[PDB]
């Protein structure tokens, strides 16, 4: 057993692993994601295709119930195992008290889990962030964020990945009441947002929106097609 | 202070020939490499008389290019081993923020591995401003090849987007490697304007080796 | 008391696992060994130089037996050897009491070479300083296998492991075909070996071993003799 | 005893971390395989690096692996620390069948074994492997699969992809010549003969110096199957006389 | 300094650093002064506090009814060792039904505290431990340091400015083993206000005393019950 | 170059428990006040995006009925020790049949504080303020990275925790009134942080002898804040 | 000790369970139920002592569910009835061995409709009609009296019908309520819960 403490403090008052590992998530892609009062639209971008690749094992949005869906910047190989222990424990919530799993519990347990990993012996901390989204019992869309240190918190809109201060300056310049109006509105914003960062345009992005008792449903390149035509039509009109 | 990082070709030295380009002041320019010296305390006077040229002309603009190479290769003709490379660093220590009246001389480095050299030189009130280069962006690549393929008789065959994603991280130095290139494969067969198949064995030669 | 629990073989900025690099010197420095497969059996021969006129030559040897029919010798350092020997002959015993049967001398490489790959990534251990040479007959065919501190293993019709190695590949390709027969094969394994030795090559002065379909033996210093004359 | 700790887990100050691009570094050197689909089928073209005159040539294969009794490997690096990785996912579909009474996916053979793999790279003070590997094989939920294995621990399905040295030279001629759905089980072959005559500096293309197997559905079968060397040079010299006719007309 | 890292390297001098920066800690905290009669065993003890509405923190422990410690050092290992030190008493009053004797006590704790002192990535325990209490045989002082050496003694001093009470205890200690529990305990508050600065000695809410008596269970007075014993004390002369 | 974890200073102290006191100086300021008629404690927030919500994060929390909490430093560990002061307040009710002592829920704490190293790795590096109303009536703790606690009266932690200090030792006195000592925090708080104090960038939890523990929401709170 | 039936069709899978759950000599609950799902096309319907027959079959569930979430897609009823063999078999020579007796029930796009049989020894057996309880030893009779291979869907409820006449009739036992499921491409399928007025 290799005993060592990896993650220890700075003379002034630091975690350098753990600070180190999040400039990691500082270079993954951009995920993006905003709720709707009835809609989540959350959708990552910089797919970054060669076209000759399966486009499912690619992806970077899954789910853990069938409320909860899930994105994340950082490295992937850190990112698949966390997701497969919150899948065991999201089954056994429900092997215990009866009720689907609410999203502020299953956030609750990843973020316990990273704090404790910065914390034992031969262990460095994961470098990954994460967007925990889902609608809830009694329909109440939120969403939530997970740091590397492993501390939960909750938005009303968010952004993570390389380019990720310029995007969140870009929303509260831009979250209105009225833009999260229709269901296709808020869409509206996501991909405002994300072409305001690495290009994307149109062939690099993926959206992914869920209303509140469907499942995930990605929407194909054709209606990306479609709303990034009349999301530039009208900034073509007006300007 | 200025210093100037990022990864190698991005446009560093580039950089430095716009200034010198446009100002008045004299411009003054040493490598990191040769800063180190064969014999017992010839470097550490190499410095300190680099410094009087600087400040006995005018206000001036001391240029240290590859700053880094002074740490990294370890060479055979240096008789002080890296104990000679510190009380070299020691002066030029002393040169950016001594107690001496120090007068209108502006300091410009750059680098491409920033983590390795000494902390105690980068510290503020040496230098102040730290300048960060990216690798270039698909939408700034295209403005890239606008200027190297400026003045040239391009044929209409080619599409300079097929060429941008060509290598994922290809820096602003690759696009001139090959748009130098593909002028000397016309020139082989002593034509005017190049074509598109020109292009075709150019990244081949350049970039795949 | 414990151990150490972490590797102390790292990559190298380039790409290159050092430790390993340094441990095939170590082999080449050793003294030099050939083996050669014909047709019907595989013949050992190494070379073996106590370094005074007071040691008892008649007390270790280099061709070590595994089984009936599987004989093996090296070219690195000594107590080495003689750890992965004990580990060889184990592996043997395990494979014979599941199966009933005498182990193939394929399978048994594939276990070997596992030892030696697994004591390179462990905690705390420096890898081993020997290659081997692995010779048997199962099923009529013999077989020469050769494997390395790396972990890896290969399938040698005639190969050196010693000092002056490249110079014996080069010697034992002019020298080698398809068609020999077991007496053959020793006598150009003592012309290889005569390459490298001193001025006088005795009958105490090397030590060769051979397979047959009767099974792995190692020869005794008389006909030893009768080879070594009437050599070169 | 924590002034001879080389710490191989540890982040870097820049973000990223040193063990693993070390060990990706390794894995350009060293070797050659690619695969290629789009129909009924699939293969593994590797390339042979000892070419010495003085070997036995037997094992059935050199760098392919069977795996299941319907899938297979190619693997790269460094060939001891791949004799481990390949009797691990061994049993890996076998305690899968013998829990399930049914052959593995072809998908969730690939994210067993790189859970193993991400381990090493995360705690234990422990070297990680520097092997990268092909997969090829057939399930009934997709049919013909082709995934890419990395050190880190990363996975990938794809349609066409090399690991060799001059592998990225090789991907860019992948995606200059391509069919998606089209490239029957002989035009593939005609194209894998036509990438590692590119990639392999030892011209003319020496039959022994690569090999290929190939993957065919039969009924209830699945024939893995390694194609000897009596049928290789007669598919290199087809690339030979079409060759010298395209340069010719052109 | 590379011989200054790690508990199990010898200096060339031969002298383990490490044990002696832990001499460093007890050297830190307030002092205390522990003293015995023929029949009593007393210590007296000199808190200190942060801020002037912050309390102050205690030093006099209960062990058992006939052991009393004082401390000295980080006071979380404090707590590690008396924790110790309550368990290795009842369980002897368990099995033998009898109270444990205070120098096989001390004892225990010289093994105790001797084991992290040669092993690796192990630090000593830094802490200025003070015993009092009862044999068969009377009254006993003992002290303790991080070096797990303990000491048998009559009057001792440990803390911040400890050296000047040990003087004011050699020039007096001829009176010791005579007089009763009233002026022997103003003989050790005589030595608490030498290791003072000059201006603040005794006001009621530093200061503490513990006695075990040979009729007299182990009693811990605080900060009201001082007073009786307080008073009577002359001015401090200068 | 590398030290252990477990190295005194040549000055005696320690290294990586004297770095951690360092850690809760970049914490949020937080101020807690005992007064006879019960105990008051309150914190700021520190929203940082407009686009936060800002209910979701915490400092004040319950340990049991009778007991609150206070958190400064870091929080992903604090967490940590919450949940050991929880269960350890439940095993003593079902033991004893009892309510722990406040001062008897902090030693449990401060045991577990200083017991990494080696075998069985870091101290951990939050400051927690202990609010309750225990038999002895309102009490107030205060605990450390070293394991060190002790009872306070007016204890002011965080980034501005030695400016608040001062500013505390001048009005607080044994006789306040409950009423008067609530007031008497946000007045300092609205100095020492750096956005303007509405209801939404604090929150306070008084506990009373009467009445358990009872946290404020931002309908009851803004009264004070208007009527400052 | 209690019943339930397995009639198994060309395109569908049609069972049967009583509803009470019993005591020393009263019924505590006469609405009861024996049917634990796990997939869309899947069923599970279990039969034993008092603690076994909850905490197992919920034990299966949660590794079923898990499957398909790691995956993407479901297990097939082949695969997910011999997952089941080898947990009561690992579990047999242990301190603690389950005892339930049971018969799981599943549809496939592939292979279509599948019956599978247990028991508290974890022996596989594909049947075509199976059941368990004191009542298979006297509706096995009836029912291979009346099977074929290519029976509708209407008429084998009319034959679980008369499956369940005969066991009010000759059967010492109380059982006067019966729910029934249908299982076929599109699903778990609600029937009626037959039964008979005891008024
Ligand atoms: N962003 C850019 N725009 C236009 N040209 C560029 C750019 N980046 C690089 N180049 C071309 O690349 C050439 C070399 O760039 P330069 O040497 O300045 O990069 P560098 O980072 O300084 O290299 P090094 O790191 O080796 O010092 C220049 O002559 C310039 O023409
Ligand atoms: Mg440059």
């Amino acid at each position: 057993s290799y005993d060592r403490a990896i993650t220890v403090f700075s003379p002034d008052g630091h975690l350098f692993q753990v600070e180190y590992a999040q400039e990691a998530v500082k270079k993954g892609s951009t995920a993006v994601g905003v709720r709707g009062r009835d809609i989540v639209v959350l959708g990552v971008e910089k797919k970054s295709v060669a076209k000759l690749q399966d486009e499912r094992t690619v992806r970077k949005i899954c789910a853990l119930d069938d409320n909860v869906c899930m994105a994340f910047a950082g490295l992937t190989a850190d990112a698949r195992i966390v997701i497969n222990r919150a899948r065991v424990e999201c089954q056994s919530h429900r092997l215990t008290v009866e009720d689907p799993v609410t999203v502020e519990y299953i956030t609750r347990y990843i973020a316990s889990l990273k704090q404790r990993y910065t914390q034992s012996n031969g262990r460095r901390p994961f470098g990954i962030s994460a967007l925990i989204v889902g609608f809830d019992f009694d329909g109440t869309p939120r969403l939530y964020q997970t740091d590397p240190s492993g501390t939960y918190h909750a938005w009303k809109a968010n952004a993570i990945g390389r380019g990720a201060k310029s995007v969140r300056e870009f929303l509260e310049k831009n979250y209105t009441d009225e833009a999260i109006e229709t269901d296709d509105l808020t869409i509206k914003l996501v991909i405002k947002a994300l072409l305001e960062v690495v290009q994307s345009g149109g062939k690099n992005i993926e959206l992914a929106v869920m209303r509140r008792d469907q499942s995930l449903k990605i929407l194909n390149p054709e209606e990306i097609e479609k709303y990034v035509a009349e999301i530039e039509k009208e900034k073509e009109e007006n300007e | 202070g200025v210093i100037l990082y990022g990864p190698p070709g991005t446009g560093k030295t580039l950089l430095a020939k716009a200034v010198a380009n446009q100002t008045s002041a004299t411009f003054l320019r040493v490598v990191g490499s040769e800063l180190i010296q064969k014999y017992l305390g010839d470097g550490p006077k190499l410095v300190r008389e680099l410094f009087r040229v600087a400040e006995e002309h005018a206000p001036s603009i001391v240029f240290i290019d590859e700053i880094d190479a002074i740490g990294t290769k370890r060479y055979d003709s240096n008789s002080g081993g890296e104990r000679e490379i510190q009380r070299t660093m020691l002066e030029l220590l002393n040169q950016l923020d001594g107690f001496d009246s120090r007068g209108d001389v502006k300091v410009i480095m750059a680098t491409n591995r920033i983590e390795t050299l000494d902390p105690a030189l980068i510290r503020p009130g040496r230098i102040d401003r730290k300048i960060e280069f990216p690798l270039p962006d698909e939408k700034t690549k295209k403005r890239i090849f606008q200027i190297h393929t400026s003045r040239m008789t391009l044929a209409d065959d080619v599409t300079l987007d097929d060429l941008i994603m060509a290598k994922d991280d290809l820096s602003g130095a690759d696009i001139k490697a090959i748009c130098t290139e593909a002028g000397l494969m016309a020139l082989r067969e002593r034509r005017m304007k190049v074509t598109n198949e020109d292009f075709k064995k150019s990244k081949e030669n350049v970039l795949y080796k | 008391e414990r151990g150490y629990s972490f590797s102390l073989t790292t990559f190298s900025p380039s790409g290159k696992l050092v430790q390993i690099e340094y441990a095939l010197a170590a082999v080449a420095g050793g003294a030099p060994s050939v083996g050669i497969k014909a047709a019907n059996g595989v013949v050992l021969a190494t070379e073996k130089k106590q370094k005074s006129i007071l040691y008892d030559e008649r007390s270790v040897h280099k061709v070590e037996p595994i089984t009936k029919h599987i004989g093996l010798v090296y070219s690195g350092m000594g107590p080495d050897y003689r750890v992965l020997v004990h580990r060889a002959r184990k592996l043997a015993q395990q494979y014979y009491l599941v199966y009933q049967e005498p182990i193939p001398t394929a399978q048994l490489v594939q276990r070997v070479a596992s030892v030696m790959q697994e004591y390179t990534q462990s905690g705390g251990v420096r890898p081993f300083g020997v290659s081997l040479l692995i010779c048997g007959w199962n099923e009529g065919r013999p077989y020469l296998f050769q494997s390395d501190p790396s972990g890896a293993y290969f399938a040698w019709k005639a190969t050196a492991m010693g000092k002056n190695y490249v110079n014996g590949k080069t010697f034992l390709e002019k020298r080698y075909n398809e068609d020999l027969e077991l007496e053959d094969a020793i006598h150009t394994a003592i012309l290889t070996l005569k390459e490298s030795f001193e001025g006088q090559m005795t009958e105490d002065n090397i030590e060769v071993g051979i397979c047959n379909e009767a099974g792995f033996r190692r020869l005794t210093p008389t006909e030893v003799k009768d080879y070594l004359a009437a050599i070169a | 005893s924590r002034r001879y700790d080389s710490r191989t887990t540890i982040f870097s100050p820049e973000g990223r971390l040193y063990q693993v691009e070390y060990a990706m570094e390794a894995i350009g050197h060293a070797g050659t395989c690619l695969g290629i689909l789009a129909n009924d089928g699939v293969l593994l073209a590797a390339e042979r690096r000892n070419i010495h005159k003085l070997l036995d040539e037997v094992f059935f294969s050199e760098k392919i692996y069977k795996l299941n009794e319907d899938m297979a490997c190619s693997v790269a690096g460094i060939t001891s620390d791949a004799n481990v990785l390949t009797n691990e996912l061994r049993l890996i579909a076998q305690r899968y069948l013998l829990q399930y009474q049914e052959p593995i996916p072809c998908e969730q053979l690939v994210t067993a074994l790189c859970d193993i793999k991400q381990a090493y790279t995360q705690f234990g003070g422990k070297r990680p492997f520097g092997v990268s590997l092909l997969y090829i094989g057939w399930d009934k939920h997709y049919g013909f699969q082709l995934y890419q294995s990395d050190p880190s621990g990363n996975y990938g399905g794809w349609k066409a992809t090399c690991i060799g040295n001059n592998s990225a030279a090789a991907v860019s001629m992948l995606k200059q010549d391509y069919k998606e759905g089209e490239m029957t089980l002989k035009s593939a072959l005609a194209l894998a003969i036509k990438v590692l005559n590119k990639t392999m500096d030892v011209s003319k293309l020496s039959a022994e110096k690569v090999e290929i197997a190939t993957l065919t559905r039969e009924n209830g079968k699945t024939v893995i199957r390694v194609l000897k060397q009596k049928e290789v040079e007669q598919l290199i010299k087809k690339h030979e006389e079409e060759e010298a006719k395209a340069e010719r007309e052109k | 300094n590379q011989y200054d890292n790690d508990v199990t390297v010898w200096s060339p001098q031969g002298r383990i650093h490490q044990i002696e920066y832990a001499m460093e800690a007890v050297k830190q905290g307030s002092a205390t002064v522990g003293l015995k009669s023929k029949t009593h065993a007393v210590l007296v003890a000199l808190k200190r506090a942060q801020s002037e509405l912050a309390a102050h923190q205690k030093k006099i422990l209960h062990v058992d009814n006939h052991i009393g410690i004082s401390i000295a050092g980080l006071t979380a290992d404090a707590r590690l060792l008396c924790n110790f030190m309550r368990q290795e008493c009842l369980d002897s009053r368990f099995v033998f039904d009898r109270p444990l004797p205070v120098s096989r006590l001390v004892s225990l704790i010289g093994s105790k505290t001797q084991i992290p002192t040669q092993r690796y990535g192990r630090r000593p325990y830094g802490v200025g431990l003070l015993i009092a209490g009862y044999d068969d045989m009377g009254p006993h002082i003992f002290q303790t340091c991080p070096s797990a050496n303990y000491f048998d003694c009559r009057a001792m001093s440990i803390g911040a400015r400890s050296q000047s009470a040990r003087t004011y205890l050699e020039r007096h200690m001829s009176e010791f083993m005579e007089c009763n529990l009233n002026e022997l305990v103003k003989h050790g508050l005589r030595a608490l206000r030498e290791t003072l600065p000059a201006e603040q000695d005794l006001t009621t809410k530093n200061v503490s005393i513990g006695i075990v008596g040979k009729d007299l269970e182990f009693t811990i007075y605080d900060d009201d019950d001082v007073s009786p014993f307080l008073e009577g004390l002359e001015e401090r002369p200068q | 170059y590398d030290r252990g974890v477990n190295t005194f200073s040549p000055e005696g102290r320690l290294f990586q428990v004297e770095y951690a006191i360092e850690a809760i100086k970049l914490g949020s300021t937080a101020i807690g006040i005992q007064t006879s008629e019960g105990v008051c404690l309150a914190v700021e927030k520190r929203i940082t995006s407009p686009l936060m919500e800002p209910s979701s994060i915490e400092k004040i929390v319950e340990i049991d009925a009778h007991i609150g909490c206070a958190m400064s430093g870091l929080i992903a560990d604090a967490k940590t020790l919450i949940d050991k002061a929880r269960v350890e307040t439940q095993n003593h009710w079902f033991t004893y049949n009892e309510t722990m002592t406040v001062e008897s829920v902090t030693q449990a704490v401060s045991n577990l504080a200083l017991q990494f190293g080696e075998e069985d790795s870091r101290p951990f590096g939050v400051a927690l303020l202990f609010g309750g109303v225990d038999e002895k009536g309102p009490q107030l703790f205060h605990m450390d990275p070293s394991g060190t606690f002790v009872q306070c009266d007016a204890r002011a932690i965080g980034s501005a925790s030695e400016g608040a200090q001062s500013s505390l030792q001048e009005v607080y006195h044994k006789s306040m009134t409950l009423k008067e000592a609530i007031k008497s925090s946000l007045i300092i708080l609205k100095q020492v942080m750096e956005e303007k104090l509405n209801a939404t960038n604090i929150e306070l939890a008084t506990v009373q002898p009467g009445q358990n523990f009872h946290m404020f929401t931002k309908e009851e709170l803004e009264e004070v804040i208007k009527d400052i | 000790m209690e019943y339930l039936i397995g009639i198994q069709g060309p395109d569908y899978v049609l069972v049967a369970s009583d509803r009470v759950a019993a005591s020393n000599i009263v019924q505590m609950k006469d609405d009861h139920d024996k049917m634990f799902k796990m997939s869309e096309k899947i069923l599970l319907l279990c039969v034993g002592e008092a603690g076994d027959t909850v905490q197992f079959a919920e034990y299966i569930q949660k590794n079923v569910q898990l499957y398909k979430m790691r995956n993407g897609y479901e297990l097939s009823p082949t695969a997910a009835a011999n997952f089941t063999r080898r947990n009561l078999a690992d579990c047999l020579r242990s301190r603690t061995p389950y005892h339930v007796n049971l018969l799981l029930a599943g549809y496939d796009e592939h292979e279509g409709p599948a019956l599978y049989y247990m028991d508290y020894l974890a022996a596989l057996a594909k049947a075509p009609f199976a059941a368990h309880g004191y009542g298979a030893f006297l509706t096995l009779s009836i029912l291979d009296r009346y099977y074929t291979p290519t029976i509708s869907r209407e008429r084998a409820v009319e034959l679980l019908r008369k499956c369940l006449e005969e066991l009010q009739k000759r059967f010492i036992l109380n059982l006067p309520t019966f729910s029934v499921r249908i299982i076929d491409k599109n699903g778990i399928h609600d029937l009626d819960n037959i039964s008979f007025p005891k008024q």
